């Protein structure tokens, strides 16, 4: 008999989770998996590997059908015929390959049939090496990640992530000129993400958050002692952090039934002479946000703020990016060296502080974009 | 037993029997109490057969489609089931329902003994069209297992390709005998013969394919911008590809805001024009079922833009509504409000409800909705009556969030920022296809806003090069390109909603008016309402307007104001039946009241001297006052509103007619 | 470093109706001919194979008479077009031949089944060696004569594996004809087959050369084929004309059942 | 066993579902023109009940009642 | 032997019964002549080639069958028309058959005229009326139509081959000697060819929807057709709704259908030593005219005598009661955009820049403009765009442009890339769209230098030069300039001179011959005046206007007038 095979019959994804640190040490046992790389430190001696990347999440794909196996049918004997695919591109099948077409002179035609087909929801991603890991002197590289299956939309771009996958070979992308031998490209199939930083909306009260929780609230004063335990290094400044504080947590977003909104973020100016550390309380601010942008005042450009038009090879279409007022929507935006900007990036936070969006009509886009970032 | 498709859990005779149950014994009752609303159940229409009497009036108008709420199949026990075999598997059970409804068409003829003839009915091909299919969850949310699913979205149209063929059946002929063929397409595939059909002659590779024989199809490619009702953390909004088949060709514009349902399909695209080698990453697009161009929270659309594309509408049958059907008990309605007293202020008082006061601000919006009349020449000349208002004032005056009411409000307008936008976004621009890669024409904001309201906020933030744009748009309605590929005009008919601030970026009373303005004259003469909406502080309106926005913290979800719905549907009957004449009363009114304010204008720039677009302005209010009331003519009064609401828009009776200037203490009542 | 993609197909739908002339029926057909024949009480050709499985005789006698008892259709087909119609026969007796294996092995305590052969008997009208027209060509004929000389066995190849010469490419080819003379209507390849087959990858102008492939003959398969001579019989000869002879071709189990000079 | 009565055509598609079809007290009520799987289920129904507590469609059969009653 | 199309042959046999048998009664005595007839001998004594039929004649024959099957299926029922046609015109004038001729058979007089956007896959191989504003003219180019061939073998010439479209070559070979069909090489001395234009329209701007921009297509002229459109006017073009390859549509999403080889009846064995031939159907709509009419691209030659030649007796009564009237300029003046009150000298500049003066050359070659330029200035509101409306819906060959949507190659010339190719054409600017006419700009101040710069050139030259990619060009853009412009600082200073109430350079200064300086005071009077007659147009419409001449008989005065060389 010719069964369906078992590939075709699962429903479940598998990933592996590497082993932690903590229980490598109780049990005298020293893996590889375990210890987070950088770009530079994961060299082709680790091919075919389980290793474990650390680094900023830059790009991320749209998720799209990646088809693992086409599935065909044939009119002439009923059968089903099924194709795998392991490449980036493939070659349709014309005429049907089952054992009743092989042995009969007349040949049937085959037709794709995509709700018999298996897909993949297929996600790619790029990864930089932190500022801590890049050598002196030193430009940051990136690294490939396929996300396949459930892990997709679990990275998005401005997280510090541990990515633990499997470092696999690619066929070659270049000129062919430029090629030597069997030269490969690299990429990361991605079977675990651990972030630095939860996001605020993938809070859960587990068991085990209640009672640190709890432990919090019955030691007291819980705004004065997270007020000063924001920059405990920065002296003074407690009516400063306490704000701040007011500044990480934020008010009630409002809805009407008319439809108007108020927004529920508070927006922070630190003004003040040089030397008084309020640098230092921006750094602090938006490394304690899960979602905090650090922007200098003409380090950013009016596109480097608010949106740009660029092409996406990968799903191959034309797609808008933000700026930093986008990479920290539902966050902070820390804006150093206010007062030395330009007009554009003035008007740009000024319509985001009151509508929390940016609306663009340019010669390239007519839209408006979500920023709901409170801003410091 | 029992069959069921392969691959799915459909029976084509147990959804038959079904849908064929629910069409005979289906009333809107069930959907009352399926939404929960057990106070709203009337007698009179819920108990009647609602699918029953459609299909009555559907044959009596010769209509072939079905437009089908899937929230119904939900409010029906015995197609609870049904519901859920539509959303997975729409591509057959939406040619059972077709195929069921042929039946009921026949039923209701066979089984009643009516007069129609079997023969037309059942040479037709009725298709129904789903939709309100479930809840509009995002594009870049959805999964590869949701492929062939039934999905609903929100979007805006930017673009359209033109009418393409898709090619059903092929035209053979052979180049010896002349002896021709024709095959039907089967799952977009076409078998060319190799030999000819004929016994006498059976020469090979002698089929050639006539092109212009053979029957085609329409097929339209729309790209639509999406909005989300729930965006995620930094998600970028972005265009997906939706195609429109037969009749739904050219039922969408460039610039509406719409309801899609249809199916979520992903198809491989070849790498290469000469290769078949195809891609492993799939490419996703919506194949549309169903559009709805209506929403009950906004205005409908201007009818006086799209006359010939209803008249294209009857031609097609495409049969999409454009506008609201107005009943008789809703038409009564409409008619006892109008007749109200109070009228006026109970429809400014209902615009903005969490916007507290601005009594005169809100009429003036209210009459920009309402819009005056459009007259045609018959020579060729052309009027329309747009109202352009300026809101110039002091920081925190509600007056973005009076944009933001006008933008949900307005069936097709855009909103923009000032130097967030360009002269050349907008009118027009070339931008390249991702699909065609061909260079494509695509419009800016205010040709997109053409036939609604373009919402302009810091105004005053605008750069001279891209205010410039304006000017045209205010004066004829039209911007007149003549680009690198384009040399045409296009109507704009569009009325400009603009915000800004003073130049200190707060009123100077030591300054004049024209001075805190900051606005050249050929521009601020187009406004046909210059509101200078200041911050006065005072006791009571402090302590009323801290009450009013304290009140709304009251609880997490919050005299008498009308309903959304029906203000909406009142201005759009308004705006659709009523079209007054200005009579010989009015044009005395005016007159006066034009020469009245050129003679206050002689005394000694500081001050906003008389235009003869304040004349048009003037016309313009009185008319839209004259729509309100559902009057056919512009009498005397609604010209002293108009002057009224024009005066106390720039606050001439606070003003200095000599130096300009204007006091706080004085005149001004807050 | 990707491998190769692999295909398979699971029945699913009824599809078309099948076709008597189909080559999938007529394999059917000649199974359940195999299985479902009796001459008397016995199912002759069932226990025939399964005796010839237990000696390792792989091949069936066949009588042809049966083959009108049973289906005029397929004996028909068999006598206008044998040389279409004699692999699928022996294809149904491959099929029967494994079905009986397995379950003779595993029950009265790797194993390769080849092909079997069809040995085809009848006891119809023998038409003289004189009489053979071109209306015979390609057709099944019953004839008598005397065997003149019987060649040595030559080994012909069944089972074929080939390597690239510097490619490296391992194709394996499978013979089941080898009862043509004087040509080969199966030869290696023109050229690779690594091109087109696109099993890898990465896919590694490089060309082979024209017939790149040596066959590696420590893992190939070969059956032994002998040349008959049968000449007319003396007794019934013209006086002044030489005798008239033929050269037949035997396979497999056929070779080396004569001796020259019987009848 | 009155049944339902139907469409004299089909359609292409559902002629083209019937290659894909696999294997996993009743009767017709023509004043309710449904089928139903038992009757004591389509006797408590609201279109059924809705039917009979309206007179208007006997109207024929109550003419005839009081003719049949002072005959 | 081939196979009969009875359909077909009684449609020939209606249509060459219809050349023959149709008649109408005349207007001036009442006799019967037959027109067709009348327009074969017609032809016989011109060598003509192109047979003008109406539409309406054609309906009037039986209950409508032969209009309706020459309307449906055109694309089929054409080649049984051209050879009814050939039996006529052989029965009657046969000195047409010899120069074979071709034949081309326009219709006119449609019921419908269709929009461009109107246009649906339903109607592909059908008779049809669109209109549009033309753009692109491409030169006359040969077209295969009798293709004759050599055998690359037998080497035989064959000739008179059918030319459907995409090039085809015969697999007959009628010839014994060689055995194959498909090598074959083409004669480009013998074969015959036929004149070929693709010339590209536009929606027209009245017929484009709210937000939507303009779509164009590629309508194709063939024949005697070729050049009777221009650059920038509005055509109605009858013909037939076409259909033609695009490879562009690979990329769109759906289902695009494909054809591949039915292998069925076809005999295969597995000898051993399967490629099939798969090719895609994606197409776009054309369309291809037999019938090309320029209407107005106004909403209603240079000799005097062709031009009195084509006005019949009665409106060239009225133009001679018109020129012998002796108060005619004060009318003149009146009649000019009857919507504006008052500002009498703008309108004579109008009309005398709608008359233009008399163009002259020196004996060493310099040229002497007559084109008149007139640029309009003053405060907001007084008009001076109205007359830039009146101007462009009344003028011919006259384009309205804003300033600041302008663009250098909008207003001169554009070199354009199609689909990503090797080939570079030329977009028409608005100069040349107005070449003869009136360019009326309005906001002059608001466009930029370079524009500004662009558009002296071609006052100083009176042409158009283009250097742009591999195109080197000079261009006819001798056009008269109609400008509106406002004060630097919106209002006019008196205290400041024209200059510097200007933006404008000098350049474009010193080319203006009227500079009208229109002018806002406030005294009761006129502005009383002035609010009666606007509240009048608002009331009244048409019924508000009432010039001494319409606008058709206004127009035709000026075309006679622009006859005279002063
Ligand atoms: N209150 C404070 N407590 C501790 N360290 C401080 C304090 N104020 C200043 N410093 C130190 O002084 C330096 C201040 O650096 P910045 O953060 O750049 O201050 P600043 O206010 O941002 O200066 P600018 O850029 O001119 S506004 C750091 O080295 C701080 O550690
Ligand atoms: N009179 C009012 N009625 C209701 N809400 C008000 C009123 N005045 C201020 N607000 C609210 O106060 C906030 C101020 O934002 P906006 O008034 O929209 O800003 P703005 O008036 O456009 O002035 P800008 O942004 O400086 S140009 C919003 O949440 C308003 O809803
Ligand atoms: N003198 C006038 N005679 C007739 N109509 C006038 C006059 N002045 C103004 N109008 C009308 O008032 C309106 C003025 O519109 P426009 O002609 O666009 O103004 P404008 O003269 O172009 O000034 P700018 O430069 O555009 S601000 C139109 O409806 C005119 O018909
Ligand atoms: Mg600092
Ligand atoms: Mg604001
Ligand atoms: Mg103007
Ligand atoms: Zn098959
Ligand atoms: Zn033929
Ligand atoms: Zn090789
Ligand atoms: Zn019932
Ligand atoms: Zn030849």
């Amino acid at each position: 008999t010719e069964l369906f095979p078992p590939n075709l019959t699962r429903r479940y994804f598998l990933y592996f989770k590497p082993l932690s640190q903590n229980c490598a040490r109780r049990y005298r046992k020293k893996a590889i998996s375990s210890k987070p790389l950088s770009v530079r430190q994961i060299k082709g001696d680790f091919l075919g590997q389980l290793i474990t990347v650390r680094g900023i999440i830059t790009r991320v794909s749209d998720v799209k059908p990646a088809v693992e196996v086409i599935a065909y049918t044939c009119d002439q004997c009923g059968y089903e015929v099924f194709q795998e695919v392991n490449s980036r591109t493939f070659t349709p099948l014309s005429e049907c390959t089952s054992e009743e077409c092989s042995q009969n002179q007349t040949k049937g035609q085959l037709f794709m049939s995509t709700r018999a087909s298996k897909f993949s929801a297929f996600q790619e991603c790029k990864i930089q090496e932190l500022s801590q890991q890049v050598p002196v002197g030193h430009i940051p590289r990136s690294l490939n990640i396929h996300v396949n299956g459930t892990l997709v939309r679990s990275l998005s771009p401005g997280d510090i992530v541990d990515v633990t996958g499997i470092f696999l070979p690619a066929p070659y992308t270049g000129f062919k000129a430029l090629k030597a031998g069997l030269l490969t490209e690299t990429y990361l199939e991605a079977q675990f993400v651990r972030q630095h930083k939860k996001k605020f909306a993938s809070f859960s009260l587990t068991s085990d958050v209640e009672e640190r929780v709890m432990e919090l609230i019955t030691s007291g004063d819980v705004y004065n002692r997270l007020a000063k335990s924001i920059a405990p290094e920065i002296y003074g400044n407690l009516d400063v952090k306490k704000a701040l504080l007011l500044l990480l947590v934020g008010g009630v977003d409002k809805r009407v039934g008319d439809g108007m909104k108020i927004r529920g973020d508070i927006n922070v100016c630190l003004m003040g002479d040089p030397g008084v550390a309020k640098s230092q309380l921006l750094k602090a601010i938006c490394k304690i946000s899960p979602r905090g942008v650090y922007t200098t005042g003409k380090g950013s450009s009016g596109v480097g703020l608010t949106a740009a038009v660029m092409k996406d090879p990968v799903t191959d279409e034309m797609i808008l990016e933000g700026g930093a007022l986008v990479l920290a929507d539902n966050g902070i935006c820390c804006i150093d060296e206010f007062d030395k900007m330009d007009e554009s990036d003035r008007t740009a936070i000024h319509e985001v502080m009151e509508q929390q969006t940016i609306s663009i009509s340019k010669a390239g886009i007519n839209t408006t974009l979500n920023a709901r970032t409170s801003i410091l | 037993p029992l069959r069921i498709i392969w691959g799915t859990n459909v029976s084509i005779q147990e959804c038959t029997t079904n849908f064929r149950n629910f069409l005979m014994s289906f009333k809107y009752k069930f959907r009352k109490i399926l939404d929960e609303r057990e106070e709203f159940i009337n007698n009179t229409t819920d108990e009647e057969l609602y699918y029953i009497k459609q299909l009555n009036e559907m044959r009596e108008l010769g209509t072939s489609n079905l437009n089908l709420d899937a929230r119904n199949l939900l409010a029906y026990k015995q197609t609870e089931d049904l519901y859920h075999q539509l959303l997975n598997y729409p591509q057959e059970v939406i040619s059972i329902m077709d195929q069921t409804i042929k039946d009921c068409m026949v039923s209701l003829i066979v089984d009643n003994n009516l007069d129609y003839d079997l023969d037309e009915i059942e040479t037709k091909f009725y298709k129904v069209r789903p939709y309100n299919v479930g809840s509009c969850k995002g594009m870049r949310e959805l999964n590869p297992n949701d492929i062939d699913k039934l999905i609903n979205l929100k979007g805006l149209v930017l673009r359209s390709t033109p009418v393409i063929p898709d090619m059903k059946v092929a035209f053979f002929k052979c180049n010896v005998c002349d002896h021709t063929m024709a095959v039907e397409i089967d799952r977009g595939v076409i078998q060319e013969p190799a030999r000819c059909e004929r016994i006498d002659c059976n020469e090979p590779n002698s089929m050639s394919l006539i092109h212009n024989r053979c029957s085609f199809a329409d097929k339209q490619v729309i790209k639509l911008q999406e909005t989300p009702d729930f965006v995620p953390d930094g998600q970028t909004p972005h265009s997906i590809s939706l195609c429109v088949y037969d009749e739904l060709v050219d039922s969408c514009r460039a610039g509406d805001r719409i309801e899609v349902t249809g199916t979520f399909r992903s198809i491989p695209i070849r790498a290469n024009s000469r290769q078949r080698v195809l891609k492993s990453l799939y490419k996703t697009y919506v194949d549309v079922v169903h559009v709805k161009k209506v929403s009950d929270k906004r205005l409908d659309v201007d009818t006086s833009t799209i006359e010939q594309e209803l008249m294209q509408n009857k031609v097609d049958h495409n049969e999409v509504e454009e506008v609201r059907q107005i009943t008789d008990q809703d038409l009564a309605k409409i008619r006892e409000v109008a007749a109200r007293e109070d009228l006026y202020s109970l429809l400014a008082r209902s615009i903005a409800p969490s916007i507290y006061e601005l009594e005169d601000v809100k009429k003036g919006i209210l009459l920009q909705l309402f819009g005056g009349t459009n007259k045609t020449f018959t020579k060729g000349g052309r009027y329309r009556g747009d109202i352009n208002i300026l809101l110039c004032g002091d920081p925190s005056t509600s007056k973005s969030q009076i944009l933001q009411y006008v933008h949900k409000i307005t069936p097709r307008g855009v909103y923009t920022s000032g130097k967030g936008s360009s002269a050349v976004g907008l009118t027009a621009y070339i931008t390249r296809d991702v699909d065609t890669k061909q260079l494509v024409l695509e419009s800016g904001a205010l040709v997109l806003s053409d036939g609604g309201v373009c919402c302009i906020d810091e105004f005053d933030k605008m750069s001279d090069s891209t205010r410039s744009v304006l000017h045209e748009v205010m004066e004829q309605q039209t911007i007149s390109i003549a680009k690198a590929g384009i040399i045409t005009t296009l109507n704009a008919r569009s009325s400009i909603l603009a915000s800004a601030n003073p130049i200190g970026s707060r009123y100077n009373p030591n300054l004049p008016v024209t001075e805190n303005i900051d606005l050249p004259p050929p521009l601020l003469s187009r406004f046909d309402l210059v509101y200078l909406v200041l911050d006065k502080v005072d006791e009571k309106n402090d302590r009323e307007l801290a009450k009013h926005l304290t009140n709304l913290y009251l609880e997490d979800k919050p005299d008498d104001v009308l309903p959304v719905e029906f203000l909406t549907m009142y201005i759009s009957y308004a705006k659709e039946h009523i079209h007054p004449i200005i009579t010989e009363a009015a044009k005395t009114e005016l007159v006066r009241a034009y020469v009245g304010m050129r003679k206050m204008g002689d005394d000694s720039e500081k001050r906003i001297t008389a235009t003869t677009r304040q004349l048009e302005s003037m016309i313009r209010l009185a008319e839209a006052h004259a729509k309100m009331k559902l009057k056919n003519v512009v009498e005397l009064e609604d010209v002293q509103e108009a002057v009224r609401l024009i005066r106390s828009a720039i606050k001439d009776y606070a003003t200095d007619p000599k130096t300009g200037k204007i006091d706080m203490n004085l005149v001004q009542t807050g | 470093s990707f491998d190769r993609p692999e295909i398979y197909s699971a029945p699913v739908l009824q599809g078309e109706s099948p076709n008597d002339d189909d080559n999938t029926e007529i394999i059917k057909s000649f199974k359940n001919f195999i299985l479902e024949f009796r001459l008397d009480s016995q199912f002759i050709y069932r226990d025939q194979l399964r005796n010839n499985i237990l000696v390792k005789n792989y091949s069936l006698t066949v009588n042809m008479e049966h083959l009108i008892g049973y289906n005029e259709d397929i004996y028909k087909k068999l006598s206008d077009e044998p040389s279409d119609i004699i692999p699928l026969f022996e294809t149904a007796i491959t099929q029967v031949a494994k079905r009986i294996s397995i379950l003779s092995r595993a029950q009265s305590a790797l194993n390769s089944l080849p092909t079997f052969q069809l040995i085809l008997n009848s006891n119809a009208n023998q038409i003289p060696l004189r009489d053979l027209d071109s209306e015979h060509v390609s057709k099944i004929v019953r004839l008598s004569g005397i065997i003149i000389s019987t060649s040595v066995l030559s080994s012909r190849a069944t089972y074929l594996s080939i390597m690239c010469r510097n490619c490296r490419h391992t194709t394996s080819i499978t013979i089941n004809n080898f009862n043509s003379i004087t040509g080969n209507t199966v030869s290696l390849p023109r050229s690779c087959l690594s091109t087109i087959e696109s099993e890898s990858s990465m896919a590694n102008k490089k060309n082979c050369g024209p017939d790149p492939y040596i066959i590696i003959h420590e893992s190939s398969k070969f059956i032994d084929q002998q040349f008959l001579k049968l000449q007319e019989i003396p007794e019934l000869v013209p006086v002044g004309e030489m005798p008239r002879n033929l050269t037949m071709t035997c396979d497999r189990y056929l070779t080396n059942k004569v001796i020259p000079g019987t009848r | 066993g009155l049944g339902p009565t139907r469409a004299s055509v089909m359609s292409k598609n559902m002629k083209s579902l019937s290659r894909l079809m696999v294997d996993r007290n009743s009767g017709y009520c023509e004043n309710c023109r449904v089928k139903y799987e038992s009757l004591e289920q389509h006797i408590v129904s609201e279109k059924h009940l809705s039917f009979a507590e309206n007179d208007l469609n006997f109207e024929a059969i109550d003419s005839l009642i009081e003719n049949l009653r002072f005959q | 032997k081939k196979v009969d199309d009875v359909t077909g042959e009684k449609v020939r046999e209606a249509f060459e019964q219809f050349l023959e048998d149709f008649s109408v009664q005349s207007t001036d005595t009442g006799e019967v002549e037959k027109v067709y007839r009348a327009q074969i001998e017609f032809m016989k004594i011109y060598d003509l080639n192109t047979i003008y039929i109406d539409y309406q004649h054609l309906s009037m024959r039986e209950n409508g069958a032969l209009a309706m099957a020459i309307s449906e299926q055109y694309y089929r029922f054409l080649p049984f028309l051209q050879k009814g046609l050939r039996r006529v015109v052989r029965k009657y004038a046969p000195e047409l058959l010899n120069t074979e001729r071709v034949f081309q058979i326009s219709f006119f007089n449609l019921p419908t005229v269709h929009r461009i956007r109107d246009i649906r896959s339903e109607k592909i191989g059908s008779l049809l009326s669109i209109s549009g504003t033309v753009t692109r003219t491409s030169e006359v180019r040969p077209e295969l139509y009798k293709a004759s061939f050599t055998c690359d073998m037998c080497r035989a010439i064959v000739d008179n081959v059918e030319q459907s479209f995409k090039y085809t070559e015969p697999t007959f070979c009628p010839n014994p000697s060689c055995e194959n069909r498909a090598f074959w090489t083409l004669n480009v001395t013998r074969s015959r060819f036929l004149d070929w234009q693709k010339v590209r329209i536009q929606e027209n701007a009245n017929e484009i929807p709210t937000g939507s921009m303009p779509r164009t297509l590629d309508v194709i002229l063939r024949g005697d057709s070729v050049e009777r459109a221009k650059p920038g006017d509005r055509c109605k073009f009858t013909g037939v709704e076409i259909v033609v390859p695009d490879v562009t549509q690979l990329g769109l999403p759906g289902v695009k259908p494909s054809s591949t080889l039915d292998t069925r009846g076809i005999s295969k064995t597995t000898e051993g030593l399967r490629s099939l031939g798969v090719r895609d159907l994606t197409y776009k709509i054309s369309f291809l005219a037999c019938h090309v009419i320029s209407i107005g691209s106004n909403i209603g030659e240079r000799d005097q005598e062709v031009f009195l030649n084509s006005l019949s007796s009665d409106e060239i009564n009225e133009l001679k009661e018109m020129v012998k009237d002796e108060h005619i300029y004060d009318k003149l003046v009146r009649s000019i955009a009857p919507a504006v009150f008052g500002h009498e000298a703008v309108k004579k500049g109008i009309l005398l820049q709608m008359l233009g003066g008399v163009h002259k050359s020196t004996v060493e070659g310099i040229k002497l403009r007559g084109d008149i330029n007139i640029c309009v200035v003053g405060d907001p509101s007084t008009s001076k765009s109205q007359f830039l409306k009146y101007v462009v819906g009344f003028a011919p060959r006259s384009v309205y442009t804003s300033g600041k949507a302008s663009s250098a190659a909008g207003l001169t010339a554009a070199v354009v890339r199609d689909e990503e190719g090797g080939d570079y054409t030329i977009e028409a600017g608005a100069l040349m769209l107005a070449d003869n006419g009136i360019c009326c700009i309005d906001e002059f101040d608001k466009m930029d230098i370079s524009d500004q710069v662009a558009i002296h050139e071609a006052m100083e030259q009176q042409t158009i030069s283009i250097a742009k990619a591999g195109i080197h060009a000079t261009l006819n853009a001798r056009t008269s300039i109609l400008a509106a412009a406002n004060p630097v600082g919106g209002r006019y200073n008196r205290k400041l001179s024209l200059r510097g109430n200007l933006n404008m350079t000098a350049p474009i200064m010193s080319r203006f011959d009227l500079f009208f300086v229109i002018l806002d005071d406030c005294n009761e009077k006129i502005d009383t005046e002035l609010a009666s007659h606007i509240v009048d147009l608002h009331m009244k419409r048409d019924e508000a206007i009432e010039p001494p001449f319409s606008a058709e008989q206004l127009r035709r005065y000026i075309k006679y007038a622009r006859t005279f060389k002063p």
